[PDB]
């Protein structure tokens, strides 16, 4: 088409952004909180029957050996935005032989975002990304917007009852936790909203520390389920 | 691994027939990969808990702790938790409660973990409450009641606020434990109240 | 240069020579001629010494965003095919002898890709300047499954014979044993020459240069 | 504003061209069945030739994306077979790029990025087809995936798609919740008479496709008027 | 509690489901659990009885497509 | 959801600009196609508009390849680009392979180039529905047919057209896989004069064709002599209804 | 290199030396010049190594396509077709002669010798390599009508022997593969097994 679809209200609005936006929200809970030493990815992966084998779709993904990568909105959407995070995360350390910064990672995704909202014959993605990151020697937690904007988190949380999250967070959180208190404080946000028993394999839980991102098996996470129960 | 799941169903063979020897087969375990060891001394725990033997799972938390932490699963609350709870659903007033669930306190306190540290620091305050340390239990409840205000879940506080209201029951008479009761009771009101929290309110 | 491997009882083991000459003098002593494509899988480098470098840095980026997608470790296979296929696209101009290896789930492989996109799945090869003095040392002493240190000693063997006898050849063996558990990357493995031992100090006075300017800056912290 | 293509989001998400595309893959008349047991997945699916002037050995569903992996195909049919296409160049060209045959979660992961540029973009509309792939993993054993127009691409371990999707899933869901452990013929006969009971109908031999893909078999195999026959004659005497 | 159940229920299985069911909604159910023990000559309500009276009367599964979450 | 556009589904899920261009389908004046044993004959009820016209000069029977040949029935227009979209994919088959393309091959390529353009709304559906057929030694004698939507499925006896449901009781009425191409050729003229509607069209011309064994797996018009033979035949099974 | 393919009633027989040489060193002593297309139809290989790879894994990727779109096992024909074309169009970046051969249930035991340039041809048995033409009289003399499954072997164990022993660019062991209905049987001449002269 070569149009943008996405243009100003008279309002001085862009309506498709609010409303990919309005998807977002739409879509299932996930909590990303930074430690410490360390940041955790956690998200709702309920499943609508026992039939979906919960072990092929992964709700939370590893980009670097370095950075992971949840979402909240439209699975598809997440799918190409995590395959274009992965080549941009390649053609960095390609041409500088150093694994990509997470703040260099969220600033080009975000600006794939924001491609596809200013591009003509496309729609804005409907996901909102929550990348998480262990370059130098410091924990980055970043939500990336469906606008294309891109802001750094001390603990947040997208989806359903997002608002809810972020006062739960905001009234339990501090500078001072540690990785697998983080982990705790990010199971207990989802649980907040959470409808029905939470088990093991229907939510999903990925950390980044030293040693590099990594998505929690589902024994680690029955273990911290059974701790938290 | 073989061996290790052969000499389960044996202790689980004769925990069906006499017990002893599956729990003295579990010890073996023990003694004696971290998956089978954790695992073992799940059941043993479990089978003294049944048993009412408390010295013996007493030794057994002293002596796993060290190992309990350092082989693996810095989760290892989870194990620490469950032994714990056995003793103390297994109440027997042996005295080395008190000194068991300090141990673990300050375990937790070394391993950073927190809502592990204040959930025992509160039942621990429990346990001074029903052996009669009501000044220590008023003390300890204060300082949870502090870090728990703060830190804002309202339903340990609600319970460490019953404990207090009790010990100053049985105290300090009652223009302190109305105010404390009161002071649950408002937190309370605020929140769920699981039947077993409203329950001990009422 | 001087690369080589073979493929033993448990996985396979790659050895190369150390030294890079910029024409017909020793431009570096400790190059590194063998380079991570995957966990599983190294590839000893010969040739143009930057082609080789950016082709397996190409190859082993396009294998981990491959197995990022898959979630399964890469296979040399698609290893050999990539190099091949990019080989034989730039017409033999991308000159990168190269030596793959690997250990994936089909067990342990072992192919030999030339620059202009030729490749051989062979038990053992040897390639670079001192080919010709590793084979002879392969083909000499090489029998079926071999264990773990009589592989490493081969590989050593090989890789002395090439560096003693060739020019142009390395000075220290580094060594890439994989198995199907273990990634033992050796570097290095032996040090056949070291230096010639410089007699007593010879350096002159405190101050023999003087300068025409100075300019120091006491620039911030 | 325009729910009449894709790109709008209607303002509250709600892809209202995505949601027709499952009504249209709904509209396409027919129901498949895919269930996988302990080393085998079976594809089952109606076979309707109401004319008899039709050929009957081309109205198919069942197809070869290769030589180990299989696919039926629900909703329009002439996206199905577009799609069939693009799977089986997806998979010869994934096995000349990288030596080694495609994975299904790999085939459809690229089909279900395929429809979600479909859905992304204003200019296409997103076919509106249904594919339930079934091949045989060398360390997964029999996995058994299903796509959808808006790129989604979950694997089942026992599914269904068409007019009664719901009632096969409920059907298979009751059947999975006890002894999933299932040999080849109880996988065949569980997916076959699943489809029975959901479509209140006595199945001849004729009016069915089954595809099978075992492990000691690893061919995506099309089982015959007389396979089909024996199966059912068996499940008729039990 | 005014029914006669079998031992074998355990309502709880039910209960723990993600459905928005009204009081009237649970009252049907028990009572097409009910209906269908009397359709099999029985006077205690089964497991299976249930199954199928949940089965029948909460049939609100429909669409929530998956690629919105 | 509106119709006006081929990337536009409605709110049933269903492609409305694909019916528009079945429905422009249905209005030319029919064409049946039967697969007889060793053989397949085709024949179009070509309605002559005007007597100004030559014999023969709307020919909606074209030669796709040597062994292949396709009847149209809708625009000619389209139905002419198709011909000439088939002809090249047969070309290209031959030149690229070395060997005859199938038919079966041949369909679905075709099939799938009309889905291309049902496809997007930067073009339209193609108005045409045409049948392919072909006979080889190796594979048989196989007849297909493709719809403005893209959907190839192979027939023993198939019509297009306004009259598809008359011609398909009437070729139903036949034991097409047990009898030959010369006697399926009277039949197909008699299908065609049977289902013709002289009242309403009244002008008609039988264009007819097959591709068989007695043809070496090679599709040609029918000679004068058997089409006037079957022509004398339809009339004569016109009459005998009557008395 | 020395290749061979010989024709059968009902099958195809093709035999290869296993010698790969870049200039007068071997590169590989076992090379692998039969090369298995798609189940029954075999190339063997001449000329430029990376030529000779690329032009088999891109036919094979097109035949198997082929193949699958045509749910129908593919012609030797075919596949010699899909060599030529694109033997012929690259012509002058190509230096690669090949065989094809093999068995299809249509025209069943096929021999097409593809050389450099791209002329398909097919032949009762057809000869290529470096040490082709010290051969090529020799088969020539020694080819009947009516050769049988194991005569074909013997024949190209005989003419593969003789080129290998008369030429330096060919050596090392035979490899043989026989493609019938059955299927494809390989066999290997290591050192005895290969037929020795005078």
């Amino acid at each position: 088409y070569s149009f943008s679809l996405t243009t100003f209200s008279p309002s001085g609005k862009l309506v498709q952004i609010e409303y990919a936006l309005a998807a977002v929200a739409g879509g299932a809970p996930s909590v990303g909180i930074k430690a410490a030493n360390g940041v955790v990815l956690a998200t709702e992966k309920k499943q609508k029957s026992i039939l979906y084998d919960e072990r092929s779709v992964h709700k939370v993904e590893p980009i670097t050996k370095h950075i992971g990568l949840v979402y909240s909105g439209m699975g598809p959407d997440y799918r190409v935005l995590v395959h274009r995070a992965r080549k941009l995360a390649q053609q960095y350390y390609l041409v500088y032989q150093e694994p990509i910064p997470t703040a260099q990672l969220v600033q080009r995704v975000a600006s794939v975002m924001q491609e596809y909202t200013q591009s003509g014959g496309v729609r804005p993605f409907g996901v909102s990304l929550l990348i998480c990151g262990w370059n130098e020697g410091r924990p980055y937690l970043f939500q990336s917007d469906p606008s294309g904007a891109y802001f750094a988190w001390k603990a947040t949380a997208m989806g359903k009852n997002y608002v809810n999250g972020k006062t739960f967070l905001e009234k339990r959180y501090n500078e001072d936790l540690e990785l697998e208190d983080a982990i705790h404080t990010a199971i207990l946000t989802l649980k907040e909203s959470f409808e029905g028993q939470m088990t093991e394999d229907n939510i999903e839980v990925g950390i980044c520390n030293e040693a590099g991102f990594r998505r929690l098996t589902p024994t680690e996470v029955k273990d911290y389920l059974a701790a938290i129960a | 691994a073989a061996a290790a799941v052969v000499e389960f169903q044996r202790a689980q063979s004769l925990l069906s027939t006499d017990r002893e020897a599956s729990i003295d087969i579990l010890h073996s375990i023990v003694k004696r990969a971290v998956q089978v060891k954790e695992q073992s001394i799940l059941e043993l725990g479990s089978l003294l808990a049944k048993t009412g033997q408390a010295a013996e799972l007493g030794g057994l938390l002293k002596y796993v702790r060290p190992f309990l932490n350092s082989i693996s699963k810095a989760k290892a609350a989870r194990l620490v938790r469950s032994l714990l709870d056995l003793f103390l659903d297994m109440e027997a007033a042996t005295g080395q409660e008190v000194e068991l669930c300090l141990e673990c306190i300050e375990w937790a306190k070394s391993e950073k973990r927190t809502f592990l540290r204040q959930a025992l620091e509160a039942r621990l305050v429990s346990l001074y409450f029903d052996t009669k340390r009501y000044q220590e239990a008023l003390h300890l409840g204060s300082q949870l009641l502090r870090e728990l205000k703060k830190m804002d879940d309202k339903a340990l506080l609600v319970e460490v606020q019953l404990l207090e209201s009790k010990t100053y029951h049985a105290l300090s008479n009652l223009p302190k434990a109305r105010a404390a009761l009161t002071s649950a009771r408002t937190t309370a009101n605020a929140i769920y109240c699981p039947p077993k929290l409203q329950a001990t309110l009422d | 240069t001087t690369i080589a491997g073979v493929v033993y009882k448990d996985g396979i083991v790659l050895g190369a020579d150390t030294r890079a000459t910029e024409g017909m003098v020793v431009a570096d002593k400790n190059c590194s001629k063998i380079h991570f494509i995957s966990p599983n899988i190294y590839c000893c480098g010969a040739g143009t010494a930057a082609d080789t470098d950016m082709t397996t840095q190409l190859i082993s980026s396009n294998l981990e965003l491959h197995s990022l997608s898959t979630g399964r470790l890469p296979r040399v296979v698609t290893a050999n095919r990539m190099l091949k296929q990019m080989l034989f696209r730039y017409q033999g101009y991308i000159g990168a002898a190269l030596v793959l290896g690997g250990v994936d789930v089909t067990g342990p492989h072992l192919y030999s890709i030339y620059p202009h996109g030729s490749t051989d799945k062979l038990p053992y090869v040897t390639m670079g300047s001192g080919s010709l003095a590793a084979m002879a040392v392969f083909e000499d002493k090489f029998r079926p499954d071999m264990e773990e240190e009589e592989a490493k000693n081969l590989v050593s063997e090989a890789i002395a014979a090439g560096i003693f006898n060739d020019l142009g050849s390395g000075s220290n063996i580094d060594l890439c044993v994989i198995s199907k558990n273990k990634l033992d990357f050796l570097r290095p493995y032996t040090v056949p020459n070291k230096k010639g031992t410089r007699l007593g100090r010879y350096r002159c006075e405190k101050g023999t240069t003087a300068v025409l300017t100075e300019k120091i800056t006491p620039l911030e912290i | 504003g325009f729910d009449r293509h894709i790109t709008i989001f209607s303002p509250e998400g709600r892809l209202y061209q995505v949601e027709y595309a499952f009504k249209a893959i709904n509209q396409g008349g027919l129901t498949s069945v895919a269930v996988r047991g302990k080393d085998c997945a079976v594809i089952v699916t109606q076979k309707k030739v109401p004319d008899k002037l039709l050929d009957s050995s081309t109205v198919t569903h069942l197809f070869k994306i290769t030589e180990n992996i299989g696919c039926v195909m629900t909703g329009m049919t002439a996206d199905s077979r577009s799609q069939v296409q693009r799977a089986r160049y997806e998979a010869a060209n994934w096995k000349y790029k990288y030596g080694y045959e495609i994975p299904v979660d790999m085939l459809c992961k690229r089909i279900a990025d395929i429809s979600q540029v479909y859905t992304q973009n204003a200019e296409m509309r997103p076919l509106g087809c249904c594919m339930i792939l079934i091949g045989i993993d060398e360390e997964q054993g029999p996995q058994v995936y299903k796509c959808d127009p808006a790129g989604y691409y979950c694997g089942f371990k026992a599914t269904a798609a068409g007019v009664k999707q719901t009632e096969s899933t409920s059907f298979l869901e009751k059947k999975v919740k006890k002894k999933f452990d299932w040999t080849f013929e109880q996988t065949v006969e569980t997916a076959i008479t699943c489809l029975s009971t959901v479509l209140s109908i006595d199945f001849k031999p004729s009016e069915i496709e089954v595809g099978v893909v075992t492990v000691e078999n690893p061919k995506f195999r099309i089982l015959t008027e007389a396979e089909i026959d024996a199966h059912l004659v068996a499940l008729a005497e039990r | 509690s005014k029914m006669n159940l079998s031992e074998e229920v355990d309502l709880e299985d039910y209960v723990a489901r993600p459905d928005k069911i009204s009081g009237a909604d649970i009252n049907s159910i028990c009572q097409e659990s009910g209906m269908l023990a009397v359709r099999e000559n029985r006077y205690i309500v089964l497991a299976k009885d249930f199954e199928k009276a949940y089965k029948t009367v909460i049939k609100k599964d429909e669409q929530e497509h998956e690629f919105y979450k | 959801g509106y119709d006006l556009s081929a990337s536009t589904f409605s709110p049933d899920g269903r492609v409305f600009q694909v019916e528009y261009a079945m429905k422009a389908v249905e209005n030319s004046s029919t064409a049946i196609g039967i697969r007889c044993k060793d053989g397949v004959v085709f024949g179009v009820e070509k309605l002559v508009l005007s007597k100004l016209y030559e014999e023969g000069s709307n020919k909606r029977l074209f030669n796709v390849d040597r062994h292949v040949g396709m009847a149209v029935a809708g625009l000619l227009a389209d139905a002419r680009s198709l011909a000439d979209i088939a002809r090249e994919e047969a070309s290209n088959f031959r030149s690229n392979f070395g060997y005859n393309i199938p038919l079966k091959h041949l369909a679905d390529r075709v099939a799938m180039y009309v889905h291309a353009y049902t496809l997007y709304s930067a073009v339209r559906p193609f108005g045409c529905s045409f049948m392919l057929g072909s006979y080889s030694v190796n594979d048989g004698a196989q007849l297909y047919m493709i719809d403005p939507s893209g959907v190839s499925y192979g027939y023993w006896g198939c019509a297009i057209g306004k009259a598809r449901q008359a011609a398909k009781t009437e070729i139903e009425k036949l034991q097409m896989k047990e009898m030959t191409c010369r006697d399926i050729v009277k039949e197909v003229a008699k299908i065609i004069y049977i289902v013709h509607d002289e009242v309403k069209d009244k002008a008609f011309e039988l264009e007819l064709s097959w591709v068989g064994e007695l043809t070496n797996g090679r599709h040609e018009i029918v000679p004068k002599d058997i089409r006037e033979e079957a022509e004398k035949y339809a009339k004569e099974s016109l009459k005998e209804e009557d008395e | 290199t020395t290749i061979m393919a010989v024709q059968f009633d009902g099958g195809v027989v093709l035999g290869a030396d296993s010698r790969t040489t870049t200039g007068s060193y071997i590169a590989n002593r076992v090379t692998d010049k039969l090369t298995p297309i798609h189940d029954r139809i075999f190339c063997c290989r001449s000329g430029s190594a990376a030529d000779t790879q690329a032009v088999a894994d891109a036919v094979t990727y097109q035949l198997g396509f082929h193949s699958i779109e045509l749910n129908e096992p593919p012609l030797v024909h075919t596949a010699a077709s899909l060599f030529k074309e694109m033997c012929y169009r690259y012509r002058e970046d190509l230096m690669a002669g090949i065989i094809i051969a093999g068995w299809d249930p249509q025209e069943g035991g096929q021999v097409y010798s593809v050389p450099m340039g791209g002329m398909m041809v097919r032949q009762s048995f057809a000869i290529g390599g470096s040490g082709s033409s010290y051969i090529y009289g020799y088969v020539d003399a020694t080819y009947r009508e009516g050769m049988t499954k194991e005569e074909c072997l013997q024949f190209t164990a005989n003419a593969l022997a003789l080129a290998m022993e008369r030429d330096g660019s060919s050596g090392g062991v035979i490899r043989l593969a026989a493609i019938a209905e059955s299927g494809v049987e390989r066999q290997v001449l290591l050192g005895d097994q290969i037929p020795k002269f005078a």
